[PDB]
DNA sequence: CGTTTTATTTTTTTTTTTAAA
């Protein structure tokens, strides 16, 4: 439960990017990567583009859920989210941070992007105050993950469970109740 | 030896004045070798935390805020009742108390108050709630930088 | 939808809403957007904004906005609701219902500068609050049986000839069968607020002018008199015309005031390092006599006898009993003497050093609107926790000298102008100051300083007299205690360097902890009945040494201070 | 959990799977510091009957860390070991619980954690 | 008959009428055989919400219309059980039992039945208002009828107008009275209880026939009400709260025939003088035995077809400085018995010629201060200094105890059974018999039996009583304290 | 009274919060010298035939137990409470830089201290390698640069730097020809705005 | 064979009257 705990995680994901110099002073780091050639895109984890874009080395354009129309349609797809909805990579609220930090110095339209995603994040979390006004009666055996994303549940992780324990002291005897 | 507590000298030391069925012998701390059936007998808990509740020494009795007279309407008045800091151990008296008085009736009440918090702290965006309250503020205050360096 | 300019919609159509949805820079913090969320931490139903962020977008709305905000701020209302009500649920599955809102704006000006030209216009000025009314009423709509439509209103006529008890065949119903039905209504607040101009803009040869104000919903219960304001309003009207020709309406309303935080006074209405400041000095058991040169922190007097203040400001203890009485936790002390001793300015400072008022005699002391008889009250106003120190007891009318006898020995208060009985009391006290007859030559002899009663010399304690005693040794010193003390007018800062004779504000809150903990007590233990009845100062020292308890005669230190007084009434 | 973990170790001598040695050298380091500092807290007239490493001291018998479950198994209702209701499992959803009841699937690593 | 839930809402109160609470506790033989006929039942919301919580909300958002309904269900119940308590067909209002400061009625609670506590004040004029019109057609002789309404009762009004005539044809048309009934109406206002104040803001209420002035300006109460406001602001607005019950807090008694049985049995302990004398002021030697009758007022005596003799007692005595912290233990506890300022007038019993208040006024501020203690008692200080004008106005009283002044105001006579005390100061100190008793005070002996004693109060500081004074007065000062908070119980001694 | 006195201990850490000049061992002294004095209170009827084991010393036997009870666990705290903030700085440094004072050392606190410093020894043998390396965990995670340039700080204090340097004067401008081998000590105890 | 009715408050100077050590 942290700001960079996810960033120990989410940037592990890997996507096709462009390098604009070829293989480095060494040729290839062994691992899933293949070596590098300018003008030839390469898929990598995303904790190098730090050391490219801040290094003034090469560009990148994103995945396709990272665009306008698909998310300008998911904005109405989640009408079904009386449980949950479509999940484009389930971390588009963390990657977009570091993407839109330094990438959009050259990217088109980093804004409607930003607009909708904030227009999607908290609103999916309003669900998570409201659907909690459905939660009653010691429902340990009722919960919801079915298309939950990655970045949200931490924001309730520390609180209610460390409450619900010394509730759960009460959640055999005679007619009265017991804990 | 405990699910420990900050006030282990105010933890089991809040005091009640239960009456008496039978005689007494030599209280020691008090003005005492024999006293009456039925008396305002000040009783700070701990020695009677396991002192033979079934025995003919003491009776059904409550400090009456903890009696139904407040609380059994504080379950109907469970709507905007305030508690402040008053009788503090009020999520937790019964965690010991409830059967020990042996009026078999008030186990529901405290739960009935505090399970309300499943729909109190939506709008959140005693000496025990303090911890989780601090935490509730804190985690969001740092989720703030979970956005960015901000 | 006349979309050439002045359109009815653009704002709520796309624009101001989208400005809101554009107020967006990264960190994911730069928002005019989550503000109201943390307003919704309670249901505050408002929000604050600027007058120079629209300018960060454009130069076209700034001029268009400020002209007719009577329209724009409700356009903004509609944008607000129709945007924010999206937020109760992402998709249709949470809403009790929506509700109502507020929007709040933010170079100053004055009152003698704004006239016929400055009408229907928004302004920034600054003044000083005076008083204002209560919180009554106002709605937006309701309806009538006769037609049952929500009576749409332009401004916060009276249903002309159409009746609508009408379409029953013929049988008609002219001239208003309109019983207004408030059970269908809405509801708002009011205060009618007020200002006075500065003390800098020529009220001297002229008169200080002022005007009236007008508020709406949540901005009442915010402001009380004796405060200092900046504001934005409107120059608007109430009357009609063409009054030998047309004299008419001043007032303003509010939009978004911004008040002041004047420096260091207002721990009044709206740290632990300071507790470390507090306590490590009291760790030293050197406060009793150290602060006997502090209460007059910069000048001479009461020096070896100032120790007797240690009991009074902390006081004793209002130790109630099982029986009737509520004892005299309030207890009184005296001063008396001639002028020249700095006795005018010393107590002048004492108001600066908890809470009170200070002058003497007839100077505190026994409306044409909405037919209610106001009565602002008596003398416990600023003194019920506050205490006072004043001159001119006998130099005062004897009509307002019964109250003192009721006030003081008991707080035996009552009311009899109209037929109801204020049963008031207080934890208050007084000191007396003096320029009565013949001082030290009087005090040793008998009893005529006050020329009416022997009562006084009744329920008072230490008798410490102010003199200008001839002492040739001290003559030169107080001949030299007085020049540069006056001259350069310079004694401000270097009193605070002392160990514990310092820091008036820190002292204020030292004390307002010190007494303000509980009702501490004493231990087990010429000596007459009244002098005795000082027992309350037996109680004092546990706040002075900050004990729980103490015994009789270590605190008869005060008796060494009081036996000084006993020589006045020795025999 | 220096307190009663030694019960588990004297129950099972937990093998390379469960515990590790250096943890059990903390037993040395624990009793050394605690008793040889206690040697100057109360040892002048130390206890009379409960004199050793005392009876009442425990950190965490609560197996009650109420826990979120990473659904990454059989999307049909694979019903498995837990003392509360276990009906209706699936690869996304969850029936939230405490740790006391599933010491089973994560010893299998059948199930997972969020 | 709005949205047709109305009858169903009526049924839900009628559905209050089935088993042990209704069937055993509630009404029928709970009011009617105790024979009060007063429509008003006590409601207790926690029960109704335990049955029909939706209907516990049915008021709290719209209490405009629960009232014809409640009355309907009641007349159905009382009208389908008792035929005696049924020839009073009117609304027959009921209990309806959020306390906010009269300062915190803030646009809202409209439609809500909510509470505020405060002062009775400006208790005002009483005037009935009219319900129906029992109109007659004396040629055709048909007693026809026309009901009326106001917002102060419901939402609507009729064509509220002149009692009609010449309406049908011009036949014999005239009223009939004694049947066209009327409704006792009262108006007053309330203030916050002043101690909370930092101008404290008031409220305005309106009443009805069984709600009519249960106490007085100079009392205070908890009172529960709805809210409206009728006028049409800018086509200003001003409100009033209403739809009320009554309660009261500043009184004193779970005293049925048990507590009398309690008070009898301990009678026989003969020297209660001991107990009752050491009862209120153990915080004080000395008197308390003697105090007895200033509390008790006195006794009543009437001759057949003649006159009477006044009954109660008046005495006071002392060295300067126990006399101002003494006149207590009854000023607080005694029912409605008031000492006064000490040197006070404009209210002992005079008009005080000051016609700068309402521009007229004959009796407009004619009154005194002992009739508030009618069948009570009084004390004061500063008699030793007080004026001799109304000393005259005493000599009437201690002789008679009825006040009979007519300096053109009016030829008064008004009951009073009151007693009262005085002050002292020795104009020369410690002289009581060496000089003499009398006129070490600056006083008068015309008042021989006016007061009912010549008594004395004395002191000297001593050598022999020196440590006696020390050790007892401090025995007090530390039996003042606990174990002999800030102060627990002081037990021993 | 019977130990209501940790409520007094709370202010012993006041300046010693994150700006700790020095700490104090106090609040304890006769608080300890009572406890076995009142073993006499605890021993008085202890196995005495004054009553031969009957009613009137059961209820306050529990007191004798309660008195014990509150004794030991605050005595857990009295250093355990002190061992926590210790552990922060004591992860912020291995045995490089122990306490600034060691003046409020509850005299055999070294018993726990070294042992606690040596509970890490378990971890240490496994940490770094199977044989182990006292491993960098808390300090100078610069992506490290060349060894020999001087230093700037933000008024560190204690001057306890045991690392191979001539004299650094561990404050802001502890600035001498300082290699990396010296400067590997501390980061966030008043130090590192800057190099 | 139609289309309209209705409110005022504070200060003066005289002749009355009334206040304190
Ligand atoms: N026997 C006693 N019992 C109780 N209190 C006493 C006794 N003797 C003296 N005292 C205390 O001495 C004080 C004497 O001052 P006190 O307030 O009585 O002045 P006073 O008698 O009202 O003065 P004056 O009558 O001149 O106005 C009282 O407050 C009282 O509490
Ligand atoms: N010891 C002193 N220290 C400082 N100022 C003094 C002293 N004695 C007299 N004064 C002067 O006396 C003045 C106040 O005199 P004051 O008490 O008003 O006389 P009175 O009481 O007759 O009005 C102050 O301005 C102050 O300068």
């Amino acid at each position: 439960m942290d700001p960079s705990i996810i960033e120990f995680i989410g940037e592990k994901c890997m996507i096709s990017i462009i390098p604009n110099f070829s293989n480095e002073p060494l040729h290839l780091i062994y691992g899933p990567v293949g070596p590098f050639r300018a003008g030839f895109p390469v898929f990598v984890p995303l904790w190098m583009a730090t050391h490219l874009r801040k290094q003034q080395k090469c560009r990148i354009v994103p995945p396709e859920w990272m665009d306008m129309d698909i998310l300008e349609e998911i904005k109405e797809e989640e009408k079904r989210s009386k449980f949950f909805t479509k999940m484009p990579c389930e971390h588009y609220m963390v990657v977009a941070q570091l993407v839109m930090s330094t990438a959009p110095d050259d990217v088109p339209r980093c804004e409607e992007l930003r607009t909708v995603i904030k227009d999607i994040f908290d609103i999916r979390e309003s669900k998570l105050r409201t659907s909690i006004d459905a939660f009653i009666k010691g429902e340990g055996t009722y919960a919801k993950l079915d298309n939950l994303t990655l970045l949200e549940i931490h924001s309730v992780r520390p609180i209610l469970p460390y409450s619900l324990d010394h509730i759960a002291r009460y959640q055999q005897r005679d007619t009265s109740m017991l804990s | 030896p405990n699910y420990y507590s900050i006030e282990d000298i105010f933890v089991t030391q809040e005091k009640v004045e239960c009456r008496v069925n039978t005689k007494l012998q030599r209280m020691g701390f008090l003005d005492s070798d024999d006293l009456e059936p039925g008396r305002t007998v000040n009783l700070p808990l701990w020695y009677i935390k396991e002192l033979k509740v079934n025995n003919a020494y003491f009776t059904v009795a409550v400090p009456d805020i903890y009696r139904n007279v407040h609380k059994a309407v504080c379950e109907a008045e469970t709507t905007h009742i305030e508690l402040g800091r008053l009788h503090p151990y009020f999520y937790e008296f019964g965690r010991y108390l409830t059967p020990y008085d042996r009026n078999h009736v008030i186990g529901r009440i405290i739960f009935e108050t505090l399970r309300q918090r499943v729909r109190h702290l939506l709008d959140i965006s005693d000496n025990i709630e303090a911890k989780l309250h601090e935490a509730g503020v804190r985690t969001n205050s740092q989720y703030i930088e979970w956005l960015q360096m901000t | 939808n006349q979309q050439d300019a002045q359109i009815n919609l653009q704002a709520v159509k796309k624009k101001y809403k989208e400005f809101i949805r554009t107020f967006n820079e990264e960190n994911f913090f730069y928002k005019y957007r989550d503000t109201l969320k943390r307003n919704y931490l309670n249901g505050r139903y408002f929000l604050e904004i600027e007058m120079e962020d629209l300018v960060g977008f454009d130069e076209t709305l700034a001029d268009k906005l400020n002209k007719q905000p009577t329209e724009h701020l409700e356009i903004f209302e509609e944008a607000a609701r129709e945007v924010a009500d999206e937020i109760t649920a992402p998709r249709p599955e949470h809403e009790e219902h929506m509700h109502d809102i507020q929007i709040l704006l933010s170079n100053p000006t004055n009152i003698r500068q704004l006239k016929s030209d400055c009408v229907s216009k928004l302004v920034k000025i600054a003044g000083i609050i005076v008083a204002a009314s209560g919180i009554s009423a106002k709605a937006t709509r309701m309806s009538i049986q006769c037609l049952s439509c929500s009576t749409v209103i332009p401004n916060l006529y009276a249903l002309p000839r159409k009746c609508n008890t009408e379409q029953a065949g013929r049988p008609k119903c002219p001239l208003d069968p309109f019983f207004i039905m408030p059970d269908k209504c809405k509801c708002v607040d009011f205060q009618t607020l007020k200002l006075q101009e500065l003390p800098d803009f020529v009220p001297q040869g002229e008169i200080p002018r002022h005007l009236q104000l007008f508020c709406d919903r949540s901005l009442c219960e915010r402001v009380v008199p004796g405060n200092r304001v900046l504001i934005q309003g409107i120059y608007s009207i109430r009357k009609v015309g063409k009054a030998v020709v047309g004299v008419r309406a001043p007032y303003m309303r509010v939009v978004g005031i911004t008040v002041d935080s004047e420096g260091a006074g207002a721990i009044s209405r709206y740290t632990s390092d300071e507790e470390e400041h507090f306590r490590r000095m009291a760790a030293s058991g050197d406060i009793y006599e150290r602060l006997s040169q502090s209460l007059a922190p910069s000048i001479f007097g009461s020096r070896d006898i100032k120790k007797a203040i240690t009991c009074m400001l902390f006081g004793g203890s209002r130790k109630r009993l099982p029986d009737g009485l509520c004892r005299r936790g309030d207890i009184n002390v005296l001063l008396l003497g001639d002028p020249g001793t700095a006795k005018s300015q010393l107590l002048k400072f004492v108001e600066k050093v908890p809470i009170a008022v200070y002058t003497s005699g007839k100077g505190s002391s026994t409306d044409p609107q909405t037919r209610n008889f106001v009565m602002e009250g008596g003398a416990m106003v600023l003194a019920d926790g506050g205490v006072v120190c004043i001159d001119e007891f006998d130099k005062m009318r004897e009509d307002d000298r019964v109250a003192i006898h009721e006030a003081m020995e008991q707080q035996t208060i009552s009311i009899a102008k109209a037929g109801i009985t204020t049963t008031l009391n207080s934890r208050c006290s007084v000191l007396a100051a003096a320029n009565s007859i013949f001082g030290r030559w009087d005090d040793t002899k008998g009893e005529e300083n006050i020329d009416f009663m022997p009562t006084i010399l009744s329920r008072f304690d230490m008798i410490f007299i102010v003199k200008d005693i001839h002492d040739e040794s001290r003559d030169i010193t107080l001949a030299k205690h007085i020049i540069n003390v006056h001259l350069s007018s310079n004694k401000s800062a270097p009193s605070e360097p002392a160990e514990g004779e310092i820091s008036l504000s820190t002292f204020k809150k030292y004390i307002h902890y010190c007494r303000t903990h509980c009702g501490p007590r004493l231990s087990e233990a010429p000596i007459t009945v009244r002098q005795l009845e000082v027992i309350r100062i037996s109680e004092s020292l546990a706040k002075i040494r900050l004990q729980p308890f103490a015994t009789d005669e270590h605190v008869n230190e005060a008796l060494r201070l009081f036996q000084v007084s006993t020589l006045d009434a020795a025999m | 959990f220096t307190q009663h973990i030694l019960n588990q170790e004297e129950s099972r001598e937990p093998d390379d799977k469960r515990l590790s040695p250096e943890e059990t050298k903390f037993a040395q380091e624990f009793a050394s510091n605690v008793d040889e500092y206690f040697h100057k807290v109360a040892t002048q007239y130390m206890p009379n009957q409960q004199r050793g490493e005392a009876e009442q001291r425990i950190v965490t018998p609560n197996l009650m860390s109420h826990v979120f479950l990473k659904a990454n198994v059989a999307v049909p209702a694979v019903i498995v070991g837990v003392d509360d209701e276990e009906v209706d499992m699936a690869a996304g959803s969850q029936h939230i619980i405490p740790y006391q009841l599933v010491a089973d699937l994560i010893q299998n690593n059948q199930a997972q954690l969020i | 008959e709005g949205e047709q839930f109305i009858k169903d809402i009526q049924r839900e109160y009628v559905d209050f009428l089935d088993d042990e609470e209704d069937q055993g506790i509630y009404a029928g033989h709970v009011k009617d055989m105790i024979a009060e006929k007063s429509k008003r039942l006590i409601v207790n919301v926690n029960d109704l919400k335990r049955k029909n919580p939706q209907r516990a909300l049915g008021l709290l958002s719209n209490a405009a219309d629960e009232q014809l309904a409640f009355g309907r269900a009641l007349k159905e119940y009382a009208s389908t059980v008792d035929p005696g308590y049924a020839k009073m067909h009117e609304d027959l209002f009921v209990g309806f039992e959020r306390h906010v400061t009269p300062r915190s009625l803030t646009s809202i609670y409209l439609g809500n039945m909510v509470c505020v506590e405060g002062i009775v004040t400006k208790v005002s004029l009483i005037r009935p208002k009219v319900v129906r019109s029992v109109h007659y057609c004396p040629n055709t002789r048909k007693v026809m009828e026309r009901k009326y309404t106001d917002l102060t009762s419901f939402e609507a009004v009729p064509s509220g107008a002149a009692y009609p005539t010449k309406d049908e044809d011009g036949n014999l048309l005239e009223t009939e009275y004694g049947l066209s009934v009327y409704k006792d109406h009262q108006t007053l206002t309330i203030q916050e209880m002043p101690e909370k104040a930092p101008l404290p803001r008031s409220v305005d209420i309106v009443c009805d026939d069984d709600l009519v002035d249960r106490c007085k300006p100079g009392d205070r109460v908890q009172i529960v009400g709805s809210y409206r406001c009728l006028p049409g602001k800018r086509g200003t607005f001003r409100t009033v709260l209403l739809a009320n019950n009554i309660s009261l807090l500043s009184k004193e008694l779970d005293i049925s025939r048990e507590d009398i049985m309690l008070c009898k049995k301990l009678a026989k302990n003969n020297d209660i003088f001991e107990l009752l004398s050491k009862s209120l002021a153990p915080s004080i030697g000395h008197v308390k035995q003697a105090i007895l009758c200033l509390l008790l007022g006195g006794v009543e005596k009437i001759l057949p077809n003649g006159t009477r003799l006044r009954g109660d007692i008046n005495v006071l005595l002392g060295d300067p400085s126990a006399k101002s912290q003494l006149l207590r233990y009854v000023l607080n506890t005694a029912p409605r018995a008031i000492p006064t300022t000490g040197r006070g007038s404009s209210g002992v019993g005079l008009t005080a010629a000051v016609t700068t208040d309402q521009e007229t006024g004959e009796r407009r501020l004619e009154a005194g201060a002992m009739v508030l203690a009618d069948r009570g008692v009084v004390c004061i200080d500063e008699f030793d200094k007080m004026s001799d004008i109304d000393r005259t106005a005493i000599h009437e009283v201690m002789e008679q105890g009825r006040v009979t002044i007519s300096k053109a105001g009016i030829h008064a006579s008004l009951n009073a059974r009151c007693s009262v005390l005085a002050a002292a100061n020795p104009v020369y100190g410690r002289y009581d018999q060496y000089k003499t008793p009398m006129e070490n005070i600056g006083l008068q002996d015309s008042l021989l039996s006016r007061f009912d004693l010549l008594f004395v109060m004395l002191d000297v500081i001593d050598s022999d009583v020196d440590q006696m004074i020390s050790d007892h007065v401090v025995r007090m000062h530390r039996y003042r304290n606990p174990k002999e908070y800030e102060k627990y119980d002081a037990l021993l001694h | 009274m019977f130990g209501e006195k940790a409520f007094d201990l709370l202010k012993e850490l006041e300046r010693s919060s994150q700006t700790i000049p020095a700490f104090d061992d106090d609040g304890v002294r006769q608080v300890l010298e009572e406890i076995k004095a009142i073993f006499e209170e605890n021993v008085a009827q202890a196995s005495s035939y004054n009553a031969s084991g009957d009613r009137s010393l059961w209820p306050l036997l529990n007191f004798r137990h309660a008195a014990l009870q509150r004794n030991k666990r605050c005595l857990l705290a009295y250093l355990y409470e002190r061992c926590r903030r210790i552990k922060a700085l004591r992860w912020e440094f291995g045995p490089i830089i122990p306490g600034d004072i060691k003046q409020a050392l509850c005299e055999p606190e070294v018993t726990f201290f070294n042992n606690y410093s040596k509970s890490l020894a378990a971890y240490m043998c496994s940490a770094g390698y199977n044989q182990g390396l006292p491993i960098d965990l808390t300090n100078n995670l610069r992506p490290p640069k060349s060894l020999y340039i001087e230093v700037r700080c933000m008024e560190d204090y204690g001057k306890f730097e045991l690392d191979d340097g001539e004299v650094i004067h561990l404050k802001k401008n502890s600035q001498h020809y300082l290699p990396r081998a010296q400067v590997e000590s501390l980061v966030r105890q008043g130090i590192l705005h800057h190099i």
